[PDB]
């Protein structure tokens, strides 16, 4: 429950694996604007060094976004994971979203966008 | 039959536009210059009137107030004049018995009755012609001299 | 939002609770008792048909078949009547979810026929169901025999099924615990004795639903493939497999119970869901209820999603709330309510989301839960689903007690009808043969009317877009009678079959002229030949050129003001399909103000043309390229003409008319020259205001003239002058000068004299009137004209309710954006109703709300409090409270114009005539008798005085460009002209032809109130004396005496014509 997310948060508030734990569990709740609220926490109140933990709240920010968001939210989560976190890494992360999620159409869009971005010195 | 309540104005004068006047309350309908002059010709015995201030209306039609009631830039009782120090105490002593007419010893209809303006065709017309047509040829002149 | 919504459910809950002694012991002991009658009841014979009739002809009770009966040349087999060898309680009551349902609801048992008395064969012509009958009148008769004569009885069909009969037992008495059982409407209301079948007796691979298993025809319905020759018979097999598993889904609903105990709480809601939708297990309402929403409760909490994970708000450790919550976004968005009929179908468990085939399918047993459903079933639910799971997604208000009507069922256009088939053939061009006896199940009438005006109003674009004038479809059979006597073996009717036709329609494209289809072919294809186009329509198919270069088949219709295009699509098709059974729609609200134009009524095209287009030439492009000193800003239209909202739709010309001074707002840059005084501002204004003039009277647009007039509109500001421009198309244009320094020293002057304390009321006064007059007026009219895109019956729902509002005396006082934004409330929240797709039905939205909306308790929140009500107790000052995202104050247009406010004044008469213009509706009906709403009751007035204009003949009725007064020949078409009243001299005579009672109480608006409050026909705001003058209304004043005077004491602040005592 709730209760015990906060008291298993305040034991280890660096695990994103137990805030996703948490935010998926309230998109189970269907409480979509407080996963949302969860996740801006977890990027708030994680420990700041820990770029592992910060991308997976990322990548789960926009799984969360592309399965039951918007067009709009998904570019500006997508702008904010660029500012916040390395480029090539969240573009790539979200061709491999769009890539499970079936949306074939779009993905390619972002595939052409990365290889005319990243393509000066990313052979990947 | 509308009554007309006459007391006295001139125990609460300080300024002298308004001295040796008349404290009067709900005049009749559409009340001006010329209704009150003739009903103070119809009185015996009395003198001149020269103008009525203060002609702000607060019964006879509708609404929360009257039309010039605030000074906006920085009861409808009314301050009605009369012609000097001699005329105003000839009025008042044929105003003590119009109140007892109504025991006349002859009979209680001889007091007088008020005659209205009626607001006829092309009369109350006006009313129309100042929202959107007056005359074009006073709004000239008097916007002018203001700014000068 | 989730702690609000489980303490209100909790004291739902109470409220609606049962009692322990009332369950047990009144349910109790009728159903020990009476199953001790049905074991006491003794076995027969074997017996044949014709003892079967020579029994039952002598007997008082009467078999009951379904047609067709089987005749002895077709029926070779036995029916007997074996001892019950089981009992069970099916539905709510073993489960306990029961409520307490005001009207009616029943507990089912379950008695099977034992395994000797069937045959193998019996699933094939209709042999089971009769001997099922037979089951019914012996074990009903010796009911009969065992009770005494003490409880009376009636035949019934269950969940509307034709073909399963039932018997309905009623009591007749209370005793305080004895047998009889009056008292409790809900459990001991209704007790329904239903005959079924063994479990896993016939085979259900055969009970499928595309076997066949009514076979009439022997010739040719094989070497086909397999069986499609045989045609499929969905209602029949899915009625047999149903009586034959009704154990199953009782001991699965018990299961998922004792693995989830919130299913009682969960079940509790969903029906009071179906109750206020209006819905039921019967077959003419869709067939879905308590059986269907539980089982697809209990499927979706085994499953449910496409690679079958378990449903993600349905964890069994879960609560009601997103139980709910997640039926509802379930039937929402993935297969359960028009989907499973065009889009997919769904498994038990394990269970899945599969993309093919309409059904609702369980597996081991073979049913569709949906059975009984339609595509208009489909359609309905969906828009339900949709608008509750928006109901549950929005976070800012309460939404538990307003919860959905559905004015989809019962619109404005119930087109009743007589349809007379009989005889069958020459009263019906559908063939009703036995195939299409073998295929349906009695509702033959239904699914032809559904499919025919589906067909009538689809419409298909070129690029693919499905777009219609349909999206919600309903046949509700009126004079359906379910339950019937005991002496009889079918239901006779002798009245016919009436049949509504309940649309909801699309405004976006209602009223266009044409109706599309597919592509012109040059050879015949098959939908240029088919059952939805040219022999489908007969004398109506055309050929017509489009915008787009593509040849289609093209339908023309007319567009007209007193109906509707969707009706004469109405008459014809079913005059030329269903059959020549007449139709009639005589509901008359289209009467309103009609502009007088060619094509007699202009469509949203009149209002653009004049005020649009003769406001882009030549009024703006000439006031911005005019060079002066002060260069202007914006040039904002802010009219109810260009909101959407005039009641009259204005023409060229009329100059008589009120709305047509159109007002609008032009400032000047940021300039501090501006003087710090008001008349020396207003000086300005008038200086800057007669350069404008002279400038547009000399240029070359020369035909236009200009002129200075003052107002009355703003109190204490009496130097406020316009130019009201006169177009050569005759337009009028009220225009303004706003300023920055002119607000805040209206700001200073209300701040302001201090020292004689009782001139602030006033003082806020005129402030928030010269606010309403200047500041919000922008903005909301371009609210209004961004919300004029989506919803499409704005402009004719406002006119119908202003002139309501002015046949009732009221918009003198009461502004007109005030009643703007209450049709504004229930278009942009409709709740709890659907889309108003109908200028009428929002006229009767906004009756229904103005009747049940409390101004005491409740305020109103629109998307287009706390610190008021303390001070104000008894409501004096304010009663209505408006606001929205646009104005948080509430205060705005409702207490500064100055409304009297006790309950016998003219802000108290709203009230009294919104709870009386329903009282009409549900007693006697909507026929030519709702005329009286648009007549004065003219009571309850201290004094009533008649006026009279100095007026000739349809004066003042033509030149508002509103046409009644047919005594002008010819106001039909176009004999009228505007051209003429342009003036050759702008005094008299070109104001002499105004109303002389318009304006006679808006100078009778001016002294007293401190007396007496009236309203008269004159200063209903923007409307003239066109429709209130003539057999629709009379011009009238009425005036009431304020109760705070009956006698006082003589002063000098008394304002009132009063006499000494």
């Amino acid at each position: 429950t709730a209760s015990d997310f906060e008291r298993l948060l305040l034991g280890q508030p660096d695990s994103s694996e137990l805030w996703i734990a948490y935010m998926a569990s309230q998109m189970q709740v269907n409480d979509l604007s407080s996963a949302r609220q969860i996740a801006e926490r977890a990027l708030k109140t994680i420990n700041i060094r820990e770029e592992t933990e910060k991308l997976n709240v990322w990548i789960a920010y926009l799984n969360l976004e592309v399965a039951y968001g918007t067009d709009e939210t998904v570019q500006e989560v997508f702008k904010r994971a660029c500012t916040y976190n390395d480029d090539r890494e969240v573009h790539e992360r979200l061709a491999s979203i769009y890539i499970q999620s079936g949306k074939y159409k779009e993905a390619e869009d972002l595939f052409e966008k990365i290889v005319k971005k990243y393509g000066s010195e990313a052979p990947h | 039959v509308h009554y007309l309540y006459v007391r006295r104005h001139a125990p609460k004068i300080p300024t002298p536009t308004d001295s040796r006047s008349l404290f009067v309350t709900n005049v009749p309908v559409d009340s001006t210059e010329a209704h009150l002059r003739a009903l103070v010709t119809s009185l015996v015995g009395t003198g001149r009137f020269e103008k009525v201030t203060f002609e702000d209306e607060s019964k006879q039609e509708h609404s929360l107030e009257g039309k010039s009631i605030i000074d906006a830039a920085q009861g409808s009782t009314a301050v009605v004049l009369l012609a000097d120090e001699k005329s105003v105490e000839q009025v008042l002593k044929a105003i003590a018995k119009v109140h007892k007419t109504k025991k006349y010893p002859v009979w209680g209809g001889d007091g007088l009755p008020d005659s209205k303006m009626p607001p006829l065709g092309p009369v109350w017309l006006k009313s129309h012609n100042r929202l959107s047509f007056p005359d074009p040829s006073m709004l000239q002149a008097s916007v002018d001299a203001f700014s000068t | 939002r989730a702690r609000a919504f489980v303490l209100e459910t909790e004291e739902m809950l109470d409220s609606v609770d049962l009692d322990y002694s009332e369950a047990f012991d009144g349910a109790d002991a009728l159903l020990h008792r009476l199953k001790g009658s049905i074991e006491t009841i003794p076995a027969h014979d074997a017996q044949p048909l014709l003892d079967a009739a020579a029994k039952l002809e002598k007997k008082h009770k009467l078999k009951v078949p379904f047609p067709s009966p089987p005749p002895p040349q077709n029926s070779n087999y036995k029916v007997s009547f074996a001892t019950p060898a089981q009992f069970n309680v099916v539905g709510s009551y073993v489960a306990k979810t029961m409520v307490r349902t005001q009207s009616a609801h029943g507990i089912d048992m379950i008695v099977v026929l034992p395994e000797s008395i069937l045959q193998e064969k019996d699933y094939l012509d209709l042999r089971y169901f009769y001997k099922r009958a037979y089951y019914l009148a012996v074990v009903a008769a010796h009911l009969q025999k065992d009770l005494k004569g003490e409880a009376t009885l009636s035949y019934e069909y269950h969940n509307g099924n034709s073909l399963l009969p039932v018997l309905s037992v009623k009591p007749n008495g209370e005793k305080d615990e004895d047998e009889k059982k009056k008292k409790k409407g809900v459990l001991d209301y209704r007790i329904r004795i239903i005959p079924c079948a063994p479990e896993s007796f016939f085979p259900r691979q055969k009970l499928h639903l595309g076997a066949g298993l009514v076979r009439k025809h022997k010739e040719g319905e094989q070497q086909a493939n397999g069986q499609p020759a045989t045609p499929a018979t969905p209602f029949y097999n899915s009625t047999l497999v149903a009586e034959s598993s009704y154990l199953q889904y009782l001991k699965l609903l018990r299961q998922t119970e004792k693995k989830c105990a919130a299913f009682r709480n969960a079940c509790i809601l969903g029906r009071i869901w179906l109750q206020q939708r209006g819905f039921g297990s019967d077959v003419s309402k869709g067939g879905f209820g308590y059986f269907e929403w539980a089982v697809l409760l209990a499927l979706l909490l085994q499953g449910g999603p496409a690679d079958t994970k378990g449903a993600a708000p349905l964890s069994p450790s879960l609560s009601s709330t997103q139980l709910f919550k997640a039926l509802i976004q379930f039937l929402s968005v993935t297969n359960f309510a028009e989907k499973p009929c065009v889009l997919g179908q769904a498994k038990p468990d394990l269970a899945g989301f599969i993309e093919n085939g309409p059904i609702l399918w369980d597996s081991a047993r073979q049913l569709n839960i949906a059975f009984k459903m339609g595509p208009w079933s489909a359609d309905l639910l969906h828009q339900h689903a949709r608008w509750t799971r928006k109901l549950l997604a929005d976070g800012a208000v309460d939404q538990f007690q307003p919860t959905f009507i559905l004015k989809a069922d019962l619109p404005t256009h119930t087109y009743d009808l007589v349809a007379r088939m009989d005889p069958e053939k020459v009263s019906e061009a559908a063939p009703d043969k036995v195939a299409h006896e073998a295929r349906g199940r009695h509702w033959q009438v239904g699914h032809k009317v559904y499919r025919i005006l589906r067909r009538a109003l689809s419409d298909k674009n070129m690029e693919g877009g499905e777009r219609a004038r349909l999206i919600h479809l309903k046949v509700s059979p009126g004079f359906s009678s379910s339950s019937w006597s005991l002496n009889e073996k079918p239901q006779p009717q002798k009245a016919g079959t009436p049949i509504e036709i309940g649309v909801l329609f699309d405004p976006l494209n209602m009223a266009r002229t044409v109706d599309r289809g597919p592509s012109a072919g040059p050879s015949a294809e098959e939908k240029e030949t088919c059952e939805k186009f040219r022999r489908f329509w007969g004398e109506k198919s055309e050929l017509r050129r489009f915008g787009g270069d593509t040849i289609r088949e093209t339908l023309v219709w007319s567009a007209q003001t007193p109906f509707d295009l969707c009706e004469e699509i109405m008459r014809y098709i079913l005059g030329l399909h269903l059959r020549v059974g007449q139709l009639q729609d005589d509901i008359v609200f289209y009467g309103r103000s009609l502009p007088a134009l060619l094509s007699i009524k202009p469509s949203d095209t009149a209002l653009f043309n004049v005020a649009r287009k003769t406001f882009t030439s030549f009024e703006r492009d000439l006031r911005d390229l005019e060079d002066l000193p002060l260069r202007i800003r914006h040039v904002n239209p802010i009219c109810p003409e260009l909101r959407h909202s005039s009641l009259k739709t204005p023409s060229f010309g009329p100059s008589k008319s009120g709305p047509r001074p159109m007002e609008v707002v032009i400032s000047f840059e940021a300039s501090g020259k501006w003087p710090e005084s008001l008349i020396a501002i207003q000086r300005t204004k008038i200086a800057f205001l007669l350069m404008i003039g002279r400038l547009l009277e000399r240029f070359k647009p020369g035909e236009i003239r200009t002129h200075v007039g003052l107002d009355d509109a703003r109190y204490e500001t009496e130097n406020l002058a316009f130019l009201d421009v006169i177009y050569a198309s005759g337009a009028c244009f009220r225009v303004r000068i706003q300023a920055d320094l002119e607000e805040s020293l209206l700001e200073r002057q209300t701040k302001d004299k201090t020292t004689e304390q009782y001139l602030r009321q006033r003082a806020s006064t005129q402030l928030a009137s010269f606010r309403r007059t200047f500041v919000h007026l922008p903005l909301h009219t371009q609210y209004i004209t961004t919300a004029t895109t989506r919803f499409p019956a704005l402009s004719p729902t406002i006119r119908l309710v202003k002139h309501w509002f002015s046949v009732h005396k009221l918009s003198n006082h009461f502004p007109p954006e005030l009643l703007e934004l209450f049709v504004l409330h229930t278009f942009l929240a409709p709740y709890p109703w659907d889309v108003p797709s109908s200028p009428t039905t929002g006229f009767l939205r906004t009756l229904l709300f103005l009747a049940r909306w409390d101004w005491r308790t409740d305020p109103l929140i629109i998307d287009t409090l706390d610190a008021w009500r303390k001070l104000d107790p008894g409501m004096q000052h304010t009663v209505l409270f408006v606001a929205t995202a646009h104005e948080q104050s509430g205060t705005m247009w409702t207490s500064v114009d100055g409304h009297p406010r006790p309950s016998k004044v003219v802000a108290a008469r709203m009230t009294a005539l919104a709870k009386s213009a329903a009282r009409v509706i549900r007693e006697q009906g909507v026929d030519l008798d709702v005329r009286r709403l648009f007549v004065p009751s003219l009571k309850e007035y201290d004094v009533l005085l008649y006026l009279n204009t100095k007026v000739l003949k349809s004066a003042l009725r033509t030149y508002i460009t509103v046409d009644p007064a047919t005594e002008m020949n010819g106001g039909k078409g176009q004999e009228i002209k505007f051209k003429n009243l342009a003036p050759e001299t702008v005094e008299p005579p070109l104001p002499v032809a105004q109303h002389p009672v318009d304006v006679l109480l808006k100078q009778l608006s001016a002294v007293y109130d401190s007396a007496a409050g009236a309203s008269g026909t004159g200063p209903l705001v923007f409307f003239r004396s066109d429709t209130t003058a003539t057999e629709e209304g009379d011009k009238v004043i009425g005036a009431v005496w304020n109760p705070t005077l009956v006698k006082r004491k003589w002063r000098v602040n008394l304002p009132t014509s009063y006499k000494p005592v």
